């Protein structure tokens, strides 16, 4: 006997393809939501006690699948951490390198984004352009380091290989200029429709104290009154040599979440732009010589370390605490969506349509592999 | 600090501008007919394993830092990397003391549901005239082992190669 | 509809299945779940013309 | 001005009868109506009656 | 620098707060356990609003599950780690909810309780199945009394398809 | 008041101008072809009678 | 006798014209975002593929009927309208029967995805009947703006009276109609601005969200003659076709080239334009493209 | 009779989108503008009838094992699902994980598996082609192999996590409405 007679339960599981791999179930009133529960953990591999029982470096490679669309943030920040309490002296040269690919994996996650968003938007060719030009910067990864994504790059000192020469850097300046003069093809299918801006125009209402104190921290509280970067506050890696400019909006209902993002990938190809131009000068790859041998048995001296870093849906931190051993003794990583498309979301479905259920789980940059962890 | 807009980002909609998405009618299409234009993948992709039998020593100090427990040692002392729990790090390419075991670019590798096509996971890795595998017989890009028959009591795999050796060698033992 | 059936009743295994065990975004779906909406049904026509 | 009334009027004459014909007589059925009969024959004569 | 001088305007407002200022911008200080209730809203309203995830380690020499907290500043860039010291067993494991001041701890609570011991007493989101459905969540799989390759074992009988061991540890 | 017809005319204007940016990009190119295939096309109209 | 396989000639023909127009369609939308896409012969293939399963599902009694009510109705809509000049019938082709039977395809298509009983479903035949609601305010004032223009309802009664003067998409209080039909024609087939009785993505598929092997053939068949008719219906009223079998296939052709000509044009607005809320797409349909075909009607008396 | 309908299965085979958790990175760009699937005929929809190629794309979480099996339940003849990555095969990195799924073939049955991490769409287009190699004559792959043989792979589902999931999935919400 079907006990509610008022309220129906259609809830969007894995195999939807609007959500990706986290069932949000909605009591839907006829065609609002009423109660907007989510069941998050599809995909809980576990790292916790899994990136417990592998020695230092070698929790590189099984610490990148924490967030899948950008395969150089999750190990930029270890190597960050790991940096941190042994202290190295990581060169410039180390240093300009996982610059350029941390900047060049976060707009490859942007454009992601944008292909993820029109995939569930309706309008394909958005989706089909945004992908195509995701993968000429696969291709140009791979001439770098190794496979497409997931490349197991940065070990806790510097990095692996490093730039192949002239074939490489002169390269990425053509694939730069050319997304810069290609992204203006992107404001008239995504950004300039008077579909879109009708149809993402108020919806989901984030108000200004419902942000900061609520576990908001990437760029989608941005779009509400909040002035928080973490590359404009506290610089780590050579950001303070660039000077690019963040946008900030007092509107946040959906479409204000949305343009902020589009500024974001145009300040981030300006950055690209404008650190090449720089060059990196002369250095080495690795870090130190004599304490890095007998790779296992690797020894650190105890303490902790927490880093964070931008992405592009959230500013997630690592947290490292060693016991002295060639063990990381708890390694966690705050995925950035726990409570940024969890708990939040309970509260912005609320009232909302059922055809802006997806368009809002998009507006706000939901990855399914950061709330399990 | 540098707060970049006051109205700046957000635009305005717009009825009939989408009408500029619809340039790419008459151009050439971006797509690569994979049957049959091939793609040349990096100089240094990472793919399998080139392991060199005569420098090898048997230290085991792969076998402590592979992050999917995947390069077990046997007897005649080389690893037996099988590519079923490993994720091609190739964190024991630089680990790897003396050398002997590299990397070359060769990632196709599809095999069926029978166990007789699945025992071609469980490779100890050949020298590098296997490079004389990947030229020189049909640039593929493909695994050059292809089949292997394990025996019973017999252990003796046989990698039945493109058209060369059939590497025929006894196993016996395994660990340390 | 004779031609509409000829390109139907080809037989081919036309096995008949229950009704509580469906879609539901690929997911279990008990008896004592409210999956036929039963609640206005037309709530966007109903907030369509919501000053008339 | 007042054929597109009736002709829209023809529309939402469909649009409500799918709404009947919705949540009246598809999908699934409550546990309490396992208790009920078929259609007695007074009724279906006069249904008969004004079907033919 | 300055954030020496906000943590010392922190011990202003609280007694038991030893704070040590790490590189620049780490505050990193330790409190008692059943008493940062009364003191995390300190916190709050002088210059940190946001929380990140609470994030507990475990000790099973001294046992206690030290559960840190992560809160950040958004007006100058620094990052708080206050953290208690609870103790280790299930009838102990008690901690009060931060949700009158924080939102935030709505779902990190849910997470840190659904993984490994600590009990919530003031929320409602408690025993629902957030994560780790049954029968994971018969067994606390997180701490250091649930070790691996000895329950997958009776989860699953064989970890290879494939040959001789390859289900070892180093 | 909400429904005033100074932003009707400004919607129907701004529509016509950016017409006038489509028809600027679509039928001058710098495809020397597209124009030859003009050509060809007002020559199969010739065709037509 | 000769009727029957002059019907069965123009079925067969409007199946292997609208599976190779929906072909079209997809290779179109290939190349509007730089893929090169299926080849031309593909949803054939794909109805191929349907026909040779070894289960199926049917949910209910009603849930075949419906949809073979679909079908039925489809045909019965191309059987009407004059395909050239080869035509079962001429006498009887009237706008309000063709008019009304390209909305049955709109129930019978639903009508059996009730059948299977799904919120899914609901929520699909509830986003898909307030588009056949919204859709009839602009087409019934297109309708009249025809009507009053010629006077004549019989559909041979007005091939006839624009290929003896002038085209129809001139004459301006007749070209408003045009452009109403040109908006609400995306929504009656089920392209992208007003998708959403398809709807993929957004919800699963919406009504044909679980149908099975042989209830998507029957729906591949039914699209492909939803096409089919109402692109004809609207090649055959508001452009005319008419017009020995060296005149008579090249009157086909030339009435195939005015198919393409709409389907050109349904294709290009219908991929850079995003899918529509239907609380927006319910106020769509009474502001602009209402107004439109208004002012076509009191200009067409 | 037959090759009429053969030839018809290999150039229209439409995949189901699960894009399951890590993978869903390399699932797009194969069926995108780029190295693409549209020329094969590989048309993505969402519909747990209206495909015949399933892509178990990565590791399983056996509360994802419950949703695969169920959209593997309902495909009606030629289901056949292409296994992926390595995690399927013997498990991937996560074998120390109480989670995820070792050794597929012991749940469902696996028609063919490819190799990588991820794997590239290079190696996907390797795998469907011999794909289509396999499913030319016909070869007695899954769909043969989870109809005969049922009796084993029932009694390894209810071994694992069992026990009628269609009550334990189902009552583990009407509590907590
Ligand atoms: S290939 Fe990578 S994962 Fe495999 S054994 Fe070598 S280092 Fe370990
Ligand atoms: S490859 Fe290196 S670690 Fe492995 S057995 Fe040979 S010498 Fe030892
Ligand atoms: S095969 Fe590799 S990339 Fe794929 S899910 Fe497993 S570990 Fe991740």
């Amino acid at each position: 006997y079907p006990i509610d007679k008022d309220t129906y339960e259609l809830f969007f599981g894995p195999q939807h393809m609007a959500t990706e791999n986290f069932s949000i179930i909605l009591k839907m009133d006829g065609n609002r939501v009423v109660k907007a529960i989510a069941n998050p953990g599809f995909l809980h591999r576990g790292f916790e006690k899994l990136a417990e029982y592998r020695p230092w470096y070698t929790n590189i490679a099984l610490l990148l699948r924490i967030c899948v669309p950008e395969p150089d943030v999750p190990e930029a920040i270890y190597s960050m951490a790991v940096d941190e309490i042994i202290g190295w002296e990581v060169p410039e040269r180390a240093q300009w390198i996982r610059t350029l690919v941390l900047e060049m994996a976060r707009v490859t996650a942007y454009l992601f984004w944008i292909m993820g968003l029109s995939f569930k938007l309706g309008v394909y060719t958005a989706g089909q352009w945004a992908a195509a030009y995701r993968e000429r910067f696969m291709a140009l990864f791979e001439q770098l380091t190794g496979a497409r994504v997931y490349h197991i790059y940065t070990i806790p000192g510097g990095v692996r290989r490093d730039i192949p020469g002239d074939k490489w850097l002169r390269q990425v300046r053509d694939t730069v200029e050319y997304l810069k003069d290609k992204l203006k093809d992107f404001d008239n299918v995504l950004f300039e429709n008077y579909i879109t801006y009708k149809r993402l125009e108020g919806i989901g209402v984030m108000d200004k104290k419902f942000a900061l104190e609520e576990g908001v921290t990437g760029p989608n509280l941005r779009a509400t009154g909040v002035a928080y970067d973490v590359r404009k506050s506290d610089p780590y890696l050579l950001y303070p040599e660039l000077d690019f400019e963040i946008p900030v909006l007092k509107e946040g209902d959906a479409l204000a979440r949305v343009l902020v993002r589009r500024y974001e990938l145009e300040q981030d190809l300006y950055i690209i732009e404008q650190l090449l131009d720089m060059g990196p000068p002369s250095g080495p790859y690795k870090v130190q010589d004599p304490k890095l041998k007998n790779l296992p048995r690797f020894k650190v001296p105890p303490g902790e370390a927490f880093a964070h870093v931008e992405a592009t849906k959230g500013d997630f931190g690592a947290y490292v605490v060693s016991d002295g051993g060639h063990k990381p003794y708890r390694v966690h990583i705050r995925g950035p969506s726990i409570a940024h498309g969890v708990r939040v979301l309970e509260q912005l479905l609320v009232g909302a349509r059922l055809a802006d259920v997806p368009a809002i789980l998009m507006s706000l940059d939901n990855c399914p592999p950061d709330i399990d962890r | 600090f540098r707060i970049a807009p006051e109205e700046k980002v957000k635009k305005k909609p717009s009825f009939l501008k989408p009408w500029f998405g619809l340039k790419y009618l008459f151009k050439k299409p971006v797509t690569i007919k994979i049957p049959y234009e091939f793609i040349e993948p990096a100089p240094r992709y990472r793919g399998f394993h080139t392991l060199d039998w005569k420098k090898c020593i048997g230290c085991n100090m792969c076998g402590q830092i592979c992050p999917a427990r995947a390069i077990e040692m046997t007897w005649i002392p080389h690893p037996k990397i099988d590519y079923g729990r490993c994720t091609f790090c190739q964190f024991c390419v630089d680990v790897c003391p003396t050398g002997a075991l590299g990397f070359i670019e060769t990632y196709m590798l599809t095999t069926t549901w029978r166990e007789e096509e699945l025992l071609l996971y469980d490779w100890v890795p050949i020298e590098p005239e296997k490079f004389k595998e990947i030229q020189e017989k049909f640039k593929d890009y493909k695994f050059p082992v292809e089949k292997i028959e394990f025996n019973k009591e017999t252990k003796e795999v046989t990698y039945y190669l493109r058209d060369g050796t059939t590497f025929k060698f006894k196993i016996l033992g395994y660990g340390l | 509809l004779i031609i509409a059936a000829i390109l139907y009743f080809m037989g081919a295994g036309v096995r008949k299945v229950p009704v509580t065990d469906t879609y539901q975004s690929g997911n279990p779906v008990t008896m004592e779940y409210n999956l036929t909406i039963r609640r206005n049904f037309f709530l966007p026509l109903k907030e369509a013309m919501a000053f008339w | 001005i007042l054929g597109a009334m009736v002709f829209f009027g023809s529309a939402i004459g469909f649009v409500y009868l799918i709404r009947f014909t919705y949540a009246v007589w598809f999908g699934q059925r409550p546990s309490d109506l396992e208790d009920v009969k078929d259609a007695p024959l007074p009724l279906a004569i006069g249904m008969g009656i004004l079907a033919i | 620098e300055k954030g020496e001088e906000i943590v010392k305007q922190i011990l202003e407002k609280a007694p038991y707060a030893e704070g040590k200022v790490r590189r620049e911008r780490r505050l990193e200080f330790r409190v008692p356990a059943d008493k940062i209730r009364d003191f995390l809203r300190i916190m709050k309203e002088s210059n940190f609003p946001l929380m990140l995830q609470i994030t507990a380690v475990d000790w099973p020499k001294e046992g206690e599950i030290e559960l840190v907290y992560h809160l950040i500043n958004v007006e100058l860039g620094t990052h708080a780690m206050v953290k208690t010291r609870i103790p280790r067993d299930l009838d102990k494991a008690r901690m009060p909810t931060v949700k009158d001041i924080y939102p935030a701890a709505e779902t990190y609570e849910r997470d840190v309780h659904d993984f490994f011991g600590v009990y919530f007493e003031g929320n409602e989101k408690m025993e629902m199945p957030w994560i780790l459905d049954d029968p994971e969540r018969g067994l606390y799989p997180h701490r250091k009394d649930f070790d691996m390759l000895a329950y997958v074992k009776k989860k699953y009988k064989i970890l290879d398809r494939f040959d001789e061991d390859k289900d070892k540890y180093v | 008041l909400k429904m005033s017809f100074d932003r009707l005319y400004h919607d129907i204007w701004k529509a016509i101008e950016e017409l006038a940016d489509l028809a600027r990009s679509y039928v001058y190119n710098g495809n020397i072809q597209a124009y030859a295939w003009y050509l060809a096309i007002i020559l199969l109209i010739l065709v037509a009678m | 006798i000769g009727v029957f396989l002059r019907a069965l000639l123009i079925i067969i023909y409007a199946t292997f014209v609208g599976f190779i127009f929906m072909g079209i369609i997809r290779k179109v939308t290939a190349r509007i975002h730089r893929r090169i896409g299926p080849p031309i012969y593909q949803p054939i293939i794909d109805t191929l593929k349907f026909f040779g399963k070894k289960e199926n599902i049917t949910h209910g009694l009603i849930y075949d009927f419906g949809i073979i009510y679909a079908v039925g109705a489809t045909i019965l809509a191309l059987m009407f309208i004059p395909l050239g000049p080869i035509s079962v019938l001429r006498a009887y082709g009237d706008l309000i029967l063709v008019t009304f039977l390209l909305e049955i395809p709109m129930l019978g298509i639903m009508f059996a995805a009730m059948s299977s009983g799904n919120p899914y479903a609901g929520i699909g035949a509830q986003r898909a009947l307030l588009t056949l609601l919204a859709i009839q305010v602009p087409l019934g004032l297109a309708i009249i703006a025809v009507a009053e223009y010629y006077g004549t309802f019989s559909t041979y009664e007005i091939v006839m009276a624009q290929q003896k003067m002038g085209w129809s998409i001139f004459h301006l209080p007749l070209l408003l109609a045009a452009i109403a039909y040109d908006i609400v024609l995306q929504a009656m087939f089920g392209k992208e601005p007003f998708d959403i009785m398809i709807a993929p993505g957004e919800i699963s598929l919406g009504p044909m969200v679980e149908f099975g092997g042989k209830h998507m053939g029957m729906l591949q068949i039914q699209h492909a003659m939803a096409l089919f008719a109402e692109t004809l219906f609207f090649s055959n009223i508001f452009l005319g076709g008419g017009v020995p079998l060296l005149n008579t296939l090249a009157s086909l052709a030339v009435l195939l080239v005015k198919q393409i000509a709409v389907l050109l044009i349904a294709i290009f607005v219908g991929a850079i334009f995003p899918r529509f809320t239907i609380d927006q797409a319910a106020k769509f349909y009474w502001k602009w493209p209402t107004i439109i075909a208004a002012i076509g009607a009191i200009m067409a008396s | 009779f037959e090759p009429l309908f053969n030839w018809a299965r290999k150039k229209s085979l439409w995949i189901v989108a699960f894009c399951t958790g890590c993978g869903g990175i390399e699932m797009p760009p194969l069926m995108t503008a780029r190295y693409d699937l549209e020329r094969f005929g590989i048309m993505p929809d969402p519909s747990p009838r209206q495909y015949d190629l399933f892509l178990i794309t990565g590791y399983v979480t056996p509360k994802t094992l419950k949703r695969i099996i169920i959209t593997y339940e309902m495909a009606p003849d030629p289901k056949y699902v292409l296994a992926h990555g390595s995690c399927p095969i013997n498990g991937g990195i996560y074998w120390d994980a109480y989670n995820a799924i070792k050794q597929l073939d012991k749940y469902i049955p696996v028609d063919v598996y490819i190799a990588g991490c991820m794997p590239r769409p290079e190696a996907v287009m390797d795998g469907i082609k011999k794909l289509m190699e396999m499913i030319e004559n016909g070869e007695a792959d899954g769909w043969k192999r989870y109809k005969e043989n049922y009796e084993w792979y029932r009694k390894n589902q209810d071994e694992l996590l069992g026990e009628g999931w269609r009550e334990k999935e189902a009552r583990k919400w009407i509590p907590w409405l």
